[PDB]
DNA sequence: TTAGCTGGTCATTTTTTTTTTTTT
RNA sequence: ACCAGC
């Protein structure tokens, strides 16, 4: 803090390193002392210029503190002044890396060291760029974590190309492969690295295994109430986002939650469910009275009568004894919720519904990055993805409650939803017409298939709620 | 290891509830530290505040060890009266406290308790020094596995059952088990008998080999329980006082001199064998009334292997006599019930056929896989300690006991 | 570390002294032992001493082994904790008295724990929440095992967690004793358990101490968050199954909606001046004095006396706001009152009197009068317009839900473009709602009024279910007359 | 003139490009 | 000084 540490006036003295086997010829040749002041005995670092000039200081105690000396500059490496051309540098991520190459190679090799770490290496590669041209080779070496792959990947960016080389260390790095002796197989890792290729493109021919896989792989989910809507489908595979849309209280969350239930009770797949319609009492209810081919909610007496005869765990026991649905009590936290009920649950299929809460500044951008974040939850996952939309205002003609045929280009909010989803399904029904109980189905888009268009009938049963595969001729 | 985590969390709710009970009954007080004081409470851990609480509670102690100080231990609080009766069942809870709290010491919360030597495979691997008495006897240590409570003490069914061998399940089958412990019965009391046989010409190992010889001591000497016969006994062979084997009855002066009579006339052959000792060692020894001053002669004792056994008091010569004759042959006992074991074709470890678990002073505790193999060594136990005796050319028979078993509960 | 033994010098005894690695002897005979402010306190300056605390129960060892001592300065009490660094240094100091005077001294870093200057190798952790807690466990365990506990309170447990991350790996496994949530740590290795009581200072008050430590020793998983399993839910569905409320004025509406449920968002809407505002006050005052339940009416379109008024006419079957003289002569003879006593026993009805204030004034209203029914009138004040309307029927939606409220909204309708005009008897659509297009999709039942002021009845009205989730029947429920001389319009039978 | 042989204990407000969903 | 063993 107060100034540049002279070794007189704080008793330098140059000796060896036995904890970390290095002789004092390589802090004689470096620069890296001793001082004794306040009792502690500190180590210090010294930097200096291009031309000599002494310039900063790193001191460090004997309990793994820092502490700096004044302006820390961007362009400070540890042992740029000593070198001033070559054909081959290696760049160490530490101090002791630097010197451990020093003491394996009797001082031959230009090899300096870094002024910032692993945290921000990318400003002072990219304030170092004029140095690097009077060079032939760069061999990276930095720790084996993570941190050490990060600073890696993203600091060889504003370096020049077809001259960066990384080399790999079983260690975590150069330093306990020299203390546990492993000096044969570094020298290797000096003459002979991998070049810059694991940044993240691949190769034409490395994939094929990985493609292999995938072909011994996503079998699609058959779904229930029609056979018109599988002969244009295939099922449902992983990483398949699949939007239903129809008008206000047509029939989706009924169709979603019979689809939920029959592959359920008939399949064995884990399904989570995130309705925010209704809590978790009213959707257990409805669960329960459609697998008894009732209505349990509407029916008071037979809510009582049930409770008295004891029949409620016979089908309580039959549903949850398995315990194979998961569902979910009312931002950015949803994301991470799912992500738990799919990784440390296991589910197969994640269902949620009437994400017009979830949008609610502008909500074009909201709608957009809601919509990418759940793309790329989808994406590397594998799972089914269910989500219920709903639809705008048309400006004239009839509405869409009334039988209106519904187009691809009437989904409210944005025009990003039908640009990320697979596959649009559109139910269609007239409660005000002749019969409020025939359905149809429009797929408005199909990714996989491309068959488009109405798929068939299916006629909705008003005692038991179990709408079944019609024959209807429009 | 569950096991014994469930019998610390059982205890320690003990002793919290005999402090809260406790300190309302024997209140706090002021101690002097403007004149400075301090509200100091009752401390049931220290043996100084109870002694203040007994004095000024109406109780005399008539027994002073120390030249200001009673003592206090466990037979001074059993015969204690005082006038106000809550008092008198608060001592009980301080005596249940006492054990409560040797028991947290030594089980879980000590430097060197059970919980802390644990390895990985759920075993305790414990320091055995094979040479670290002066009597030849061997001492364990980093942790102790030869001091646990027996099953007489409370808290002490519960924790031998801990310590079995039915909890390693074998490695290829899954099975538990099966532990045999071997004890031998009347040891040294037969050594003696082996030793002063040249005096009463050999007929006095012929009554140990006829039946129990504590049982019909604790008939003779009208003992309410064997393990006091056997205290005793052992209390009077090695040069007791006057009071200190009367104190194992209860009685004065007056019983300890007469069974003293009574047990030395019986057999005349100890004060022989003690005179012959006395007679080899010692040549002169002057008295001080307050020391002892003594020209040794000959400070060693050729032992059955020609080890130069060490003495430390002159007194206590038949002591370094006959327990350090009495270790050697356990010591080459446990070799050959070993080395039968592997002429005969079986295999030792955690692999094989058996493991050597513990060596106390007297017992041995192996573990082996099938009760067949158990068998096998209760049928070679014998056989080794058969030769043990025939080997060293000894006048007396000697003979041990074994023992078949899920745990050591039962094989103690 | 114990070495071995040597003769003692004030007792005099031969094996009572013991020498330890130390250099410090101990004799067991004798007892003898050889060898803001911004300002830290002194301990002997501020007369500390290490008294034990009566009213609780902790021992003088444990405030000594913890650093938890009395100031006597001033003539008043403090009880001064203190903070530690890993170099053995007062770092911090905290002081509490009878009036909870929170002097913070010295410098108070935000990742300030309590015990973790003596403890870094171990298995098991427990972190607690307060400080007297703290020192309860160490009496437990004796002041044996590693316990800290939080420099800052459970609220900035995201702060002073996330910062100390390093101390807490060394261990294998991490139990928490908070309230009876911070994912910071890593996991897999933390445990939290469950006391029956508020805290283990009431387990240790109350004699279930026990159940501490059966709690330390055998604590429970983390489970994250509300992912509620398919098993946690055998007694709530059976608690959920033990009720439509009964829509008086007609009986075609009941036999196809079949009443309102707990969390049920009811639409009332017709033409402009067609009578929204009688026939909710209608169903307010048949539900109210009739059934037992509890309304609160928020009317704007008036004031509350004038509301007040309209229902005391309308309860005993008059026109009061249609004749001064018929309100002269009821307050000259006294029969005010007893219009205003048998409505007003019972205090079912609670007015409301004139865009976030309102929310609050509703959760006031049902959690703390305990009402049933709410009912909201004249949206158009509160209501760009679409932003703000979504938002609205949002936090409404969101206040109905898990709350078991029945939520009665009025609203308006557009104005049309081609055709004959609602006031004429078009039949109105489902997509007529103005200000937005969600004010259908969150409402649960929407109802419309039809009548004709113009034709041939200007008294017959119509109503018309526009969406109904529950059952699913829509359309023409019936017909009601409307009376010019009481108010009470009645259930007709008229046919098309 | 003396039962012994082990182990273990506690202590210090300004301007301009893109999108959407109502209404005047 | 105390506790436990052998
Ligand atoms: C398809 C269909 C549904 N119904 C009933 C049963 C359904 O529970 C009810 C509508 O309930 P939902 O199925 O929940 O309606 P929705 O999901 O399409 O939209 P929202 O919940 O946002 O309003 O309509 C019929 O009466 N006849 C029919 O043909
Ligand atoms: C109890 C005790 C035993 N010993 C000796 C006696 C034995 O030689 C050895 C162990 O004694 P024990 O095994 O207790 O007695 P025991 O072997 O004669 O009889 P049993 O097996 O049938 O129960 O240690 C002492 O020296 N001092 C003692 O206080
Ligand atoms: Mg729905
Ligand atoms: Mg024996
Ligand atoms: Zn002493």
């Amino acid at each position: 803090t107060y100034n540049v540490w002279n070794f007189g006036e704080s008793n330098g003295r140059y000796s060896a390193l036995t904890a970390r086997g290095i002789s004092k010829e390589t802090c004689q040749k470096a620069g890296y002392w001793i001082a004794k002041v306040d009792g502690v005995m500190y180590q210090v670092a010294d930097y200096r210029d291009q031309n000599g000039n002494i310039v900063s200081q790193k001191v460090r105690d004997k309990d793994k503190n820092f502490k700096t000396t004044g302006s820390h500059k961007s362009d400070a490496l540890f042992g740029k002044h000593l070198w001033n051309g070559g054909k081959k540098i290696v760049v160490t991520e530490g101090e002791i890396d630097m010197l451990t190459v020093m003491e394996l190679q009797d001082c031959k090799y230009p090899v300096v060291s870094l002024g910032h770490g692993a945290s921000a290496a990318k400003k002072t590669c990219a304030a170092n760029y004029e140095y690097f041209d009077q060079f032939e080779q760069i061999i990276l070496m930095f720790d084996m974590d993570e941190a050490g792959r990060k600073a890696v990947e993203e600091a060889a960016q504003v370096l020049p190309a077809g001259k960066v080389r990384v080399a790999v260390l079983p260690c975590k790095d150069a330093n306990e492969c020299h203390l546990n002796g492993h000096d044969r197989e570094i020298m290797e890792q000096v003459w002979n690295a991998g070049p810059w290729i694991p940044d993240g493109v691949v190769s034409a021919l490395s994939l094929r295994e990985r493609i292999r896989e995938h072909l011994s792989s996503s079998v699609g989910l058959l779904f229930s109430g029609c056979t018109g809507i599988n002969d244009k489908t295939l099922g449902a595979r992983g990483g398949e986002v699949i939007m239903v849309t129809s008008g206000s209280g047509m029939g989706k969350s009924t169709f979603v939650r019979q689809q939920a239930l029959q592959w359920g009770t008939a399949m064995g797949k884990k399904v989570g469910l995130a309705m925010l319609q209704e809590s978790v009492e009213e959707t257990a209810e409805d669960l329960i009275g459609l697998h008894n081919r009732v209505r349990l909610r509407q029916s008071d007496s037979l809510k009582r009568e049930i409770i008295e005869n004891g029949k409620f765990d016979q089908w309580f026991d039959e549903l949850f004894g398995n315990d194979t649905f998961h569902l979910y009590d009312s931002t950015d936290r949803l994301l991470a919720k799912l992500a738990y009920m799919r990784s440390g649950l296991g589910c197969d299929v994640i269902i949620l519904d009437h994400i017009s809460i979830v949008v609610s500044s502008d909500e074009r951008k909201m709608i957009d990055n809601l919509m990418t974040k759940l793309k790329g939850f989808a994406k590397s996952t594998g799972v089914v993805l269910v989500v219920i939309c709903h639809l705008k205002n048309p400006d004239k003609g009839k509405a869409h409650e009334e039988g209106r045929p519904v187009s691809i280009t009437d989904l409210r909010g944005s025009g990003a939803l039908r640009q990320l989803s697979d596959t649009i399904i559109a139910l269609e029904r007239n409660q005000q017409g002749d019969m409020p109980n025939l359905v149809l189905v429009r797929i408005l888009k199909c990714r996989f298939t491309g068959d488009t268009g109405i798929a068939g009938y299916m006629e909705y049963n008003k005692e038991t709620g179990w709408l079944e595969p019609s024959s209807y001729s429009g | 290891t569950k096991a014994i985590e469930e019998l610390y969390v059982e205890l320690a709710a003990r002793r919290s509830e005999l402090l809260r009970k406790l300190t309302e009954t024997f209140g706090s007080w002021y101690q002097p530290k403007y004149t400075p004081v301090e509200h100091v409470v009752f401390n049931p851990s220290s043996r100084d505040h109870i002694q203040k609480k007994l004095q000024e509670a109406g109780w005399v102690p008539t027994k002073y060890t120390d030249k200001g100080a009673p003592v206090v231990d466990d037979e001074v609080l059993e015969g204690v009266r005082v006038d106000d009766p809550e008092k008198q069942a608060a001592i009980d809870l301080i005596k249940e406290y006492l054990m409560i709290q040797k028991r947290i010491g030594q089980s879980a919360e000590g430097d060197k308790a059970w919980l802390r030597y644990v390895a990985e495979d759920g075993k305790i691997h414990g320091s055995v020094n094979p040479n670290g008495a002066v009597t030849g006897r061997a001492t364990h240590a980093f942790p102790n596995l030869a001091q646990i409570p027996g099953v007489r003490s409370p808290y002490g069914e519960q924790c031998r059952a801990a310590f079995g061998a039915e909890h390693h399940l074998d490695g290829i089958t899954g099975k538990p088990w099966v532990q045999a412990g071997i004890d031998a019965s009347g040891l040294e009391l037969r050594c003696l008998a082996h030793f002063m046989a040249r005096f009463d010409n050999g007929e006095y190992a012929h009554e140990i080999l006829n039946g129990d010889i504590h049982t019909k001591n604790q008939i003779a000497a009208e003992l309410p329980t064997r393990d006091n016969a056997k205290t005793f006994i052992y209390g009077f062979l090695y040069g007791a006082g006057d009071e200190k084997i009367g104190q194992i009855v209860g009685a004065g002066k007056e019983r300890g001199k007469e069974l003293k009579k009574k047990f030395l006339e019986n057999t005349p052959a100890i004060a022989a064998l003690r005179e012959s000792i006395q007679q080899t060692l010692v040549e002169s020894s002057q008295w001080v009334a307050g020391e002892q001053q003594v020209k040794w002669k000959r400070r060693w004792i050729k032992g059955l292997d020609g080890r130069k056994v060490h003495v430390r008091s002159p007194h206590a010569a038949l002591n370094t006599l006959l327990q350090s004759a009495g270790a050697l042959i356990c010591k080459l006992w446990i070799i050959k019930t070993e080395e039968m074991l592997v002429e005969k074709g079986l295999k030792h470890g955690w692999d094989g056929d058996f493991a050597y678990m513990a060596w106390v002073h007297d017992e041995i505790q192996v573990g082996c896989r099938t009760e067949e193999i158990a068998q096998v060594v209760i049928e070679t136990a014998q056989e080794a300690m058969r030769w043990v005796g025939d080997h060293w050319n000894f006048r007396c028979l000697l003979d041990t006991e074994g023992k078949m078993g899920p745990n050591w509960a039962i094989c103690h």
